[PDB]
């Protein structure tokens, strides 16, 4: 759900400077949350940077809390 | 004391907020390896005077 | 607090080579501690590199100790 929100806002803002497609934006978004950091496709606008920072900040809030909640259940039968 | 100890920490806290936030404003106005731009930097005179007064209070807070 | 210190020193040093703004520096700093590694905005000076390395070194000291201290409390009522 957070992947879709990033691809929307960045691509929508990128119409002002360097028109990225959905294919090119989805590449950029999933790269930023996986924490590779290619930076071949980049935000080159005042609000585009402002969003992409917030995407990474919101990612820093979510990702570690979801991995910890998964391993919490993972620590603690015959099928039909 | 519990009440008065909480006030002096609030004063030392909120003083150090001002110096950092004042540093934001002077950077917004100012504009080979150049060490001219690194150290000799024209900081604003009215915003300098407030940073000195906060420094004198916090220097005396450490003295007390 | 460490985010502000990086944006100050790098931008202040960057006045010698390629004048970055606070907006552009805050993008670069929060990227380096999140560990994405865009490198679209970069330090192009002898002391600017020297700082940015120390920012990442000081980040390697802080970040893992704060996450471990948080999960230490997280492991171990009715409101008014």
């Amino acid at each position: 759900c957070l992947v879709f929100t990033g691809t929307c806002g960045i691509q929508h803002l990128e119409r002002a400077g360097e028109k990225l497609s959905l294919f090119k934006s989805f590449y950029f978004c999933i790269v930023t949350f996986s924490t590779v950091g290619y930076g071949d496709v980049t935000p080159k606008i005042w609000p585009s940077q402002l969003l992409v920072v917030i995407m990474i900040c919101v990612a820093l809030v979510v990702l570690p809390l979801q991995f910890e909640e998964l391993v919490y259940l993972w620590m603690e039968n015959y099928s039909r | 004391n519990q009440r008065s100890s909480l006030r002096i920490r609030l004063f030392n806290f909120s003083l150090k907020l001002l110096t950092c936030l004042l540093y934001i404003v002077r950077v917004l106005l100012d504009n080979k390896i150049n060490w001219s731009h690194i150290f000799w930097v024209d900081r604003k005179l009215p915003l300098w005077a407030v940073q000195v007064s906060i420094a004198l209070i916090s220097f005396l807070e450490t003295m007390l």
